[PDB]
């Protein structure tokens, strides 16, 4: 999965994820491309946890999404709720190591102290560290200041997402 | 000029899209341009033999263009990519699509170099993929080295195609023969893959309008877990990591269960203040 975001000169955003559902999908190759995986979640669609995504107010316009499965919005949510509550820039709250859950099992990204493990132990969910980097998602997004006319961004390191503009 | 941007997992990506906006272009065609690089130089994670979903937000109009895989009659969906990236183009984009595959098939053609992130996934996926057919992804047994260029032939032929036949170059014709052998799937299905457009999910959260993914893509879900951290006010918990932890489990399996029951219908109405109320 690969999310990406454009602002054009009219102020147009494009939020768009694009996927094979597993690394290089099923692995079977033809004609110079991997093929996907579906996930069996006749012409169906399967459901996805996919969230392309654009917030706008008067001043501000956010286009922000991510790849990681199942934990994609649990990846968002966090984010999304420090930087509209104002704790800083969308790119060090993007940095900030992540958890996700799982039934109940709390998994993070980082080595958490017995101090905060055993507060979640009487939870009572038990607590594990997810090894790869790329578990955590890849959220890509552009602001721009709508008053000021100025276009800034955030990349996922996790996954040497990177931006540009003008 | 006029501002623009572009946020992307590869640097080629992020500088290819860059280039059609700077000469003028749309974040559509930019976006279709992006798209297509992204399956050569980032093909590990999307290209033309999977889908997607892509949001156009506009001073004017808000559209969902829904180009996931189909089943057909492993598991292997008809791919979406193609037929997606064709019809956004018709009915979105600006300039002719010729022009739009030809960054993508440069790097497919000329090639790229590799980046550490591609050779790692190379060699965690190995066990599963790596068979007689891989040899340009494992020179010598091995993957193909941060730094080492990688050439592609075999997709600068079928992106070529694409370019000169239209989406028939890839649902019609030898391509589809070659899909329709290694997936096991029949030439009617490949052929019968059609794109849907579909309004996006709109709500607010933070005195923001949001437009998000309407199912089956998981926008409500995300929505909802917004508008659930808002009202529950889990952010005045922040510093205290056990209790956002604990807060941020109860928000999102809440959501979930939401998403699960109705698995098996107004996706507005599912985001709605009241709608948030009533969740349990
Ligand atoms: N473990 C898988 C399946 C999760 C799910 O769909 O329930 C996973 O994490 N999938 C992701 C892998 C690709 C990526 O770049 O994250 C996905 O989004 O498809």
């Amino acid at each position: 999965t690969t999310h990406f975001v454009i602002i054009d000169r009219d102020g147009t955003v494009v939020s768009s994820t694009n996927t094979l559902s597993n690394f290089f999908g099923t692995g079977k190759y033809t004609a110079g491309f991997f093929l996907n995986n579906q996930l069996q979640n006749p012409g169906k669609r399967s459901r996805t946890f996919m969230a392309p995504t654009v917030l706008k107010k008067d001043g501000e316009t956010i286009g922000i999404g991510s790849p990681g499965g199942n934990r994609i919005p649990q990846i968002l949510t966090p984010i999304l709720d420090k930087y509209t509550h104002g704790k800083g820039s969308l790119q060090d709250i993007i940095n900030e190591y992540r958890f996700t859950f799982e039934k109940n099992t709390a998994y993070t990204e980082i080595q958490l102290s017995s101090e905060v493990k055993n507060e979640l132990s009487r939870k009572g969910l038990n607590v594990k560290k997810k090894v790869s980097p790329a578990f955590f998602g890849g959220v890509q997004a552009l602001i721009k200041d709508e008053r000021d006319n100025v276009i800034t961004g955030a990349g996922d390191g996790r996954r040497n997402g990177t931006w540009k503009s003008n | 000029k006029g501002t623009y941007g572009v946020s992307a997992s590869h640097p080629l990506a992020v500088e290819e899209g860059m280039k059609v906006l700077k000469n003028g272009g749309s974040a559509v065609d930019a976006a279709i341009v992006v798209s297509y690089v992204l399956g050569v130089v980032e093909l590990h994670a999307s290209g033309i033999g999977g889908g997607g979903g892509m949001l156009i937000i506009s001073k004017d109009k808000e559209t969902f263009i829904d180009y996931r895989e189909t089943t057909p009659y492993p598991h292997i969906g008809v791919p979406g990519f193609v037929a997606g990236m064709e019809y956004i183009h018709d009915n979105y984009g600006s300039l002719p699509m010729g022009e739009l595959l030809q960054p993508a098939i440069n790097y497919a053609e000329k090639g790229f170099k590799v980046d550490d992130s591609l050779t790692m996934r190379l060699d965690l996926a190995k066990p599963r993929i790596y068979s007689d057919k891989l040899s340009i992804f494992y020179p010598n047994g091995e993957p193909i080295e941060t730094g080492e260029t990688l050439i592609q032939t075999d997709l600068a032929r079928t992106l070529k195609k694409i370019q000169k036949e239209g989406a028939k170059g890839f649902y019609e014709g030898g391509v589809a023969r070659a899909i329709s052998k290694t997936a096991k799937i029949s030439l009617e299905d490949i052929k019968g893959y059609k794109v849907e457009v579909r309004k996006p999910v709109k709500g607010n959260y933070m005195g923001y309008d949001v437009y998000t993914a309407p199912p089956p893509f998981s926008g409500v879900t995300l929505l909802q877990m917004l508008k659930l951290a808002e009202k529950k006010e889990v952010y005045k918990d922040v510093d205290h990591t056990a209790t956002y932890m604990s807060k941020m489990e109860e928000i999102s399996r809440i959501a979930y269960q939401d998403r699960k029951k109705n698995l098996g219908m107004d996706p507005n109405k599912m985001v709605s203040d009241k709608y948030i109320s009533t969740m349990k």
